[PDB]
RNA sequence: CGCGACCUCAGAUCAGACGUGGCGACCCGCUGAAUUUAAGCAUAUUAGUCAGCGGAGGAAAAGAAACUAACCAGGAUUCCCUCAGUAACGGCGAGUGAACAGGGAAGAGCCCAGCGCCGAAUCCCCGCCCCGCGGCGGGGCGCGGGAAAUGUGGCGUACGGA
RNA sequence: GGCUAAAUACCGGCACGAGACCGAUAGUCAACAAGUACCGUAAGGGAAAGUUGAAAAGAACUUUGAAGAGAGAGUUCAAG
RNA sequence: AGCCUUGAAGCCUAGGGCGCGGGCCCGGGUGGAGCCGCCGCAGGUGCAGAUCUUGGUGGUAGUAGCAAAUAUUCAAACGAGAACUUUGAAGGCCGAAGUGGAGAAGGGUUCCAUGUGAACAGCAGUUGAACAUGGGUCAGUCGGUCCUGAGAGAUGGGCGA
RNA sequence: CGACUCUUAGCGGUGGAUCACUCGGCUCGUGCGUCGAUGAAGAACGCAGCUAGCUGCGAGAAUUAAUGUGAAUUGCAGGUUGAUCAUCGACACUUCGAACGCACUUGCGGCCCCGGGUUCCUCCCGGGGCUACGCCUGUCUGAGCGUCGCU
């Protein structure tokens, strides 16, 4: 009776959709993601997960910031100055 | 198993030595960088001489060398005071100048 | 579950809206290989993870 | 109405108010599965309904 | 052969460059040739092709003398369209025949004050070129 | 959909079957 | 000193990694100082530290910590390479001088294991085949 | 008509305003007859209107904070907005005149013996 | 060929049972690759057999003398007739094969 | 008991700044094994290695001898060839294993405390004026507020200095 | 007690160049809506999938069947 | 001064052959865009087996099977098509700890209307929890929100590289 | 000649093997070598006239302004004093996230200033600016049977 008739006892929920890394990982007994570390101030990276290292990095998300660094980077950075009008 | 007959060896392939494996492709590169590097500086300063600063007549130590004369680090403090030269003033024309070294001979 | 929250509501409130199929106009552009949607998540095949 | 979900019942008071020139008796607000607040305004007596949704264009 | 160490060599590369270019460089690529007389007249070896030009065929199925107006310039499959060069659809409508701006003459130019400055901007930069090589 | 995973092991014929035990 | 932060005993290995009590950290309790404070304060700069008092339980140390962001230190020339962002948190990388003493560099014979940039440049600068191009 | 970026910087901010207001009005109105169903007219029109909202709101923003700035110039401290956003680490680092802040030994070592221009013969 | 294609897949064999043929699969999941097979030469997907490396003994050095000696061949070589139209080159109307020319 | 200083320690949504976290291929500091070999295995070997932790930079570290040598003495650090699979270590078994010197790329030196001379001759902040202000600086005017004699700045540091 | 460029290292990032390499069961897991679909509570595991034609010119219209399907006719050098 | 849209590679072949053999050259068909002979050079270079890896397809085989919980019959309508859809009548079952009416966890548009019979409901469907368009959840008084339980977890402090 | 079974050939179906194409990988080399409390990496949610995925953007939401380019995007409709594109230097960037008013239920606060409410008279509603810990310099308020000077 380990099988069959004790996964019709499943429907409670331990885990939970976490809010900084987005995957459901949030356990709610010990207040902890198991996937970011989300009380941690850190975030839980590893280097034994390396397939799980380029899940999450820089190169995957948005860069809704890093790329207009880029952008200002490869003119040195000006600020102010404005092009001639016509 | 060694077979009949040979040298004896160590080969020292123990450890993980292909990890760190310093692969020389750089060396073309390299020397057109160092040409590149003396040739701007060459261009940069243009009156001085390209390879640097006059470098002492050395005798060597360690009685298997001793023959042979080498350019050495600098001129000696003893040097420049029987030549009549200021170690500040030597600097600046253009003479490598070391206060460690002696004058024995 | 009837009790929902307001994060688990709107969370499955993009994934109705991503649950429709494509149009018919799609398929009429130049670079096109889209055929079908093949992301369409039936409620009893997929159950959404969690 | 269709409304923004940060909204509150007094804002959607005060913006029917405002926008529509009309009383406003109560506001009921429900958030749709589609993602948006549905918000069935009750009027004050005095107006009418069809006659401001005929103001407004709907029909 | 090129000695510039940048411009690429490289067939995948440049094929790449070519079929994900942004619009100005489509207009830049897809320029077409003019005729003897009008390069006679302005010394100009060609110019990209507009929407109120005219055309006569040289190459294809629907070459010939026959000067007709551009329908419109198409630069996503990378395409012109001309008025009298169309075939009939099975249903009746006529759909005009896909040229490329390579097989494409000009006869007339249709002139505005951007136009202009191209020409006298061609001309000039030939006219240097040819100091250059006397 | 889901691809049907390969079967899984059903621990039979090994010690705690008495059904087939040869010679011991 | 430092004992191995494992449970009982139960070091899983050979007999000679059993030892737990007499084990030794390799740094020195003036740069354990160190880090501590600069681990307290990151905006604060370790110069170096000295030695006050000492008990059977404690030891004392003034560590000085200096602001590179304050006027008076980055309008003096003298001090400004603390206003550098190559010199942030020395006192974990091993640059002042308790740091400095633990890390085992020198110049003679004495040093041989640390030529190079350090122990580990020297590990790894031994630890290489140079297989040229025309070998 | 096409509200362009050009005249409406050199117009009053009540007019900006009414104006604003206006196509907001505008706005709802479209979206009005885009759920009882348009004209196509309508469909294409409702983007015009947002840009021009979006065109509206630059002008006033570009109006408020270059004289913002203007009234912040002559001051010694700025708002965090009206700062220079760089990077940190640049941003971080030392003055300008801080860079070139010598001691007096080593303005005295300069005076003394500057590195003098020579050459030599063959 | 580099080091990580085909190692990054973790794949524990089954061993005895299960009518497998003792071959390291990816461990379990609702997916087409799910006991298949990854590391091996012989298996779809995966590492060839010797990833070539990057310090193969590309480079081949000659002495200076045989340098020369190949340099002295092939311009002795380029002064006898018949070797020059066994190479394959059309020199039935030049007027002479040590063509030595003006210095304009 | 009251008043006024000094010394320690608090409270501030006080004025002006800073640090937290990410990537981490290279670099630094710790902690750090077992697979494997020794045809077993326990010292050895894998190995200061995989993994774990913390820290910045565009390079990091190191760096101008408490040096190498014993010669007719060389003279900061870093990297390559060679020294060399050598001296040496090791159930002297398996195996591990440098340094000097020479040939080159590069080559740049210095600053404090102390000792002492100078009326604190020194530094920070706030008020006004001029210039410039998108790397908030230069000068003048304040019986303005502080830091500092439990020591700020100039000469001065092993190559002598006053 | 402390500072200091240079020659040195770079499987992360941006912009690049080349190949006695691979040619869709090969090469990065991924040439395509790839760390995507899907599985596992979780840490994590993780695919398959390119080729109409030069131009959709993607078969008008008639006819049997409700339609899926055909038979004529038509496009293209080629619907083999 | 090789072949080639006056037809390259690949593939099929009841043809002519050659070489002991590895294999190779022509004849005929399909194909539409590159290919080979000789001297040297280099390799990820030759498959019948690995309980070989992937993909596909046979005998078994139109076979086992579509057998747990008493049961269906007649007429009419929609429709091209009816044993399974709908309605009327008859006979039954669940027999109030129910095969009824409602909740919690969980599912997340499955709830409702209209149309479809391309794909699923291991037979079939005019039917559906399927497909495609559209709708649907209204709170001071119903719950969360407030409180604390077993516990978790900051500040001071201590420890810790 | 029957049916069934075996071999070969033409043709037609399952199948995508070979060949040729490649906007893609792998390797090597060069230059630059820059994130963040002035809010990073990442995540969530929204944004198209018809828009699911990808891509791009942030309530100004497949983009705003400026410069250059010089008659388009296009799958379908819709309308030269600058359409579309690239650069992007100005503006702007929803919610979590070091995340920062305390917790993560999107709950509950506190202070100040504005508009309805008022006629400062307190609620209520709406809007704006602050309220995370540690630490550096200065200011203010302080405590000490700590060290003192005066009555
Ligand atoms: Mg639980
Ligand atoms: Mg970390
Ligand atoms: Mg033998
Ligand atoms: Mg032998
Ligand atoms: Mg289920
Ligand atoms: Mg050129
Ligand atoms: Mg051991
Ligand atoms: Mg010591
Ligand atoms: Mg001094
Ligand atoms: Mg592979
Ligand atoms: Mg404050
Ligand atoms: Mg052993
Ligand atoms: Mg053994
Ligand atoms: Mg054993
Ligand atoms: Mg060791
Ligand atoms: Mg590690
Ligand atoms: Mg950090
Ligand atoms: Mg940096
Ligand atoms: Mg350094
Ligand atoms: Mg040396
Ligand atoms: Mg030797
Ligand atoms: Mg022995
Ligand atoms: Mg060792
Ligand atoms: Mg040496
Ligand atoms: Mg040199
Ligand atoms: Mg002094
Ligand atoms: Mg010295
Ligand atoms: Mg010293
Ligand atoms: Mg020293
Ligand atoms: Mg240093
Ligand atoms: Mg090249
Ligand atoms: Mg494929
Ligand atoms: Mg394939
Ligand atoms: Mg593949
Ligand atoms: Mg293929
Ligand atoms: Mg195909
Ligand atoms: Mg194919
Ligand atoms: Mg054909
Ligand atoms: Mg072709
Ligand atoms: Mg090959
Ligand atoms: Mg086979
Ligand atoms: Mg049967
Ligand atoms: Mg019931
Ligand atoms: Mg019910
Ligand atoms: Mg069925
Ligand atoms: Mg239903
Ligand atoms: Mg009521
Ligand atoms: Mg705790
Ligand atoms: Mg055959
Ligand atoms: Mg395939
Ligand atoms: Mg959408
Ligand atoms: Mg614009
Ligand atoms: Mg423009
Ligand atoms: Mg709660
Ligand atoms: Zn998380």
């Amino acid at each position: 009776t380990k099988g069959t008739s004790s996964f019709g006892k499943r429907r409670n929920k331990t885990h939970t959709l976490c809010r900084r890394c987005g995957s459901k990982a949030y356990h709610l007994q010990k207040s902890t993601c198991g996937k970011c570390g989300y009380p941690a101030k850190r975030k839980r990276k590893y280097n034994w997960s390396a397939k799980a290292k380029r899940r999450n990095t820089t190169g995957t998300g948005r860069m809704r910031h890093l790329k207009i660094v880029y952008r200002r980077f490869r003119h040195g950075f000006r600020e102010g100055t404005t092009p001639k009008p016509k | 198993a060694p077979s009949r007959n040979g040298m004896i060896l160590k080969p020292h392939f123990h450890k993980d030595w292909q990890r760190r494996v310093a692969t020389w492709f750089n060396q073309p590169a390299r020397k057109i960088r160092r040409r590149k590097a003396r040739q701007a500086r060459a261009r940069r300063i243009a009156p001085r001489p390209a390879a640097g600063p006059i470098r002492p007549i050395v005798r060597c130590p360690t009685v298997r060398y001793h023959t042979k004369v080498r350019a050495g680090r600098g001129f000696s403090l003893e040097e420049l005071r029987v030549a009549g030269i200021h170690k500040k003033v030597a600097r600046t024309i253009g003479i490598s100048v070391d206060p460690r070294r002696r004058n024995k001979s | 579950s009837s009790h929902k929250t307001f994060r688990i509501k709107r969370f499955l409130a993009k994934k109705q809206k991503q649950n429709r199929p494509i149009p018919q106009w799609i398929w009429m552009k130049t670079g096109n290989k889209i055929r079908y949607n093949s992301k369409r998540r039936h409620w009893r095949r997929t159950k959404l993870g969690l | 109405f269709i409304v923004d979900v940060k909204a509150n019942k007094h804002q959607i008071k005060q913006a029917v108010k405002k926008l529509y020139d009309i009383d406003v008796a109560k506001v009921n607000t429900l958030i749709r599965p589609d993602g948006e607040k549905k918000a069935y305004v009750r009027l004050a007596p005095d107006y009418d309904a069809l006659d401001v949704a005929n103001k407004i264009g709907i029909i | 052969m090129k000695f510039n160490p940048f411009v690429t060599s490289d067939r995948s590369k440049n094929r790449k460059r070519h079929f994900n270019a942004p619009s100005h460089i489509r207009r830049k690529i897809m320029s077409s040739p003019l005729s003897k007389e009008l390069r006679q007249k302005y010394n100009v070896r060609s110019m990209p092709i507009r929407k109120d030009d005219e055309v006569q065929v040289v190459r294809g199925h629907y070459k010939g003398q026959q000067i007709g107006k551009v329908v419109q310039v198409y630069r996503k499959k990378y395409v012109i369209y001309i008025e009298r060069v169309q075939r009939e659809k099975a249903n009746g409508t006529t759909v005009h025949v896909g040229i490329h701006p390579s097989k494409v003459v000009i006869t007339r130019l249709k002139l505005d004050k951007d136009r202009k400055k191209i020409l006298e901007r061609k001309a000039k930069s030939r006219q240097v070129g040819k100091e250059k090589g006397k | 959909d889901p691809v049907p995973y390969q079967p899984p092991f059903l621990c039979q014929w090994g010690r705690h079957q008495p059904a087939w035990k040869p010679l011991m | 000193g430092r004992k191995r932060p494992v449970p009982k005993g139960a070091t899983y290995g050979k007999p000679v990694h059993h030892g737990v009590n007499q084990l030794k950290f390799a740094r020195s309790l003036q740069s354990v100082a160190e880090e501590r404070a600069g681990r307290h304060c990151g905006a604060l700069r370790v110069l170096n530290s000295y030695w006050v008092g000492e008990d059977s339980t404690y030891k004392f140390f003034e560590v000085i910590l200096i602001d590179p962001f304050h006027k008076a230190i980055r309008r003096n020339p003298d001090t400004q390479w603390i206003t550098k962002p190559v010199h942030k948190h020395r006192e974990m990388r091993g640059l002042t001088s308790a740091g400095r003493k633990s890390r085992g560099l020198g110049k003679g014979h004495k040093f041989h294991h640390t030529i190079g940039g350090s122990r580990r440049a020297a590990w790894r600068r031994r630890n290489t085949l140079q297989l040229h191009r025309y070998r | 008509a096409k509200i362009k970026a050009r005249d409406l910087r050199g117009k009053k901010k009540e007019e900006l305003l009414k104006q604003l207001d206006d196509l907001k009005v505008e706005l709802s109105q479209l979206r009005v007859a885009k759920v009882t169903g348009g004209a196509a007219s309508k469909l294409s029109k409702i983007r015009v209107v947002r840009k021009s909202i979006a065109r509206v709101l630059t002008v006033i923003n570009q109006t408020q904070k270059e004289n913002l700035r203007k009234f912040y110039k002559g001051k010694k401290y700025k708002p965090l907005d009206l700062r220079p956003k760089k990077t940190r680490a640049m941003r971080r680092r030392l003055n300008k005149h801080e860079e070139s802040l010598k001691t007096k030994k080593q303005q005295r070592k300069e005076r003394l013996y500057p590195l003098r221009k020579y050459a030599v013969k063959a | 060929v580099s080091e990580l294609a085909g190692h990054q897949t973790s794949a524990e064999s089954w061993g005895t049972g299960r009518a497998v043929a003792r071959i390291p699969r990816v461990r379990g999941g609702g997916t087409h690759r799910s006991g298949q097979g990854a590391f091996g030469n012989m298996c779809r997907g995966g590492r060839m057999f010797a990833p070539t490396k990057t310090w193969r003994r590309w480079h081949r050095r000659v002495n200076t003398t045989q340098k020369r000696y190949a340099i002295c061949s092939a311009l002795a070589a380029s002064a006898l007739p018949a070797l020059v139209m066994s190479k394959g080159h059309r020199i039935e109307e030049v007027p002479e094969l040590p063509l030595v020319v003006e210095d304009k």
